[PDB]
């Protein structure tokens, strides 16, 4: 999962 | 009969007149990501960020903004599959709801909702957000922020999403850029558990290589033509 992130 | 999980991105709402960060600029309504879509940007200029989403919220509710044929096609798809269908969206608009979809999981939150700063309770909000607004859930009330998941924050309903990803017979990603994680990684997860992956997009996503089946062009014509073909496929 993890947090919302770009790249 | 087959379980279908649909992920939608900003591309499906583009034809309805709703824009979000583009490729060339990397700008949202001529704003930097970091200024309007981060916890830091909100702490720096609460007035600006609040005003930004105030603009977005009232633009969403203009008569000119209507759900297009792609939104409608997905609504008919839920009607046919019942509870074997799950719609997960990265969008903060309500065009899926206006089209007729129900139990839509907004993993990035909703523009028509606000959240208490300390309680975390969610309230329905259609009007502008002002500095004169606080919560009515806390004995000592608190400032209000948009109920939108910013970069650096945890998405919503992740437990339910990954559970559905492992169950899906068919995974469909629509209007996704493939740049926003963990949403862009959903197609991977879906394949490990054996799902058939489909991409429906105007612009081919960066993770488009992954998908087993692809179709490209304007969403209002590509999505209904695939949904209609999927429906006749199950008779
Ligand atoms: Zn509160």
């Amino acid at each position: 999962g993890g947090a919302k992130r770009h790249r | 009969k087959p379980r279908v999980l649909v992920l939608t991105g900003a591309g499906i709402s583009a034809e309805s007149g709703i824009r979000t960060f583009r490729a060339a600029d990397g700008l949202w309504e001529e704003h930097r990501v970091e200024d309007v879509a981060t916890p830091e940007g909100f702490d720096r200029d609460p007035e600006l960020v609040q005003a930004f989403y105030n603009a977005r919220r009232r633009q969403l509710q203009q008569p000119e903004i209507q759900p297009n044929a792609a939104h409608l096609a997905l609504a008919k798809l839920q009607d046919a599959l019942g509870d074997r269908f799950l719609l997960v969206t990265q969008n903060i608009d309500n065009l899926h709801e206006r089209a007729g979809n129900t139990n839509v999981i907004h993993m990035h939150g909703e523009l028509l909702k606000v959240r208490c700063s300390q309680s975390g309770q969610v309230l329905d909000w259609t009007g502008d957000v002002t500095p004169e607004d606080k919560c009515h859930c806390c004995q000592f009330p608190a400032p209000l922020r948009p109920h939108v998941v910013w970069f650096g924050e945890m998405p919503l309903g992740m437990d339910e999403i990954y559970m559905a990803l492992s169950m899906a017979d068919i995974f469909i990603a629509i209007g996704t850029s493939g740049h926003v994680y963990p949403a862009a990684g959903f197609v991977h997860e879906a394949k490990l558990h054996g799902a058939h992956t489909v991409e429906l997009n105007l612009e081919p996503s960066q993770v488009g290589n992954e998908f087993a089946e692809k179709y490209y062009g304007p969403a209002s014509q590509v999505v209904p033509e695939f949904v209609e073909k999927l429906l006749k496929g199950l008779k």
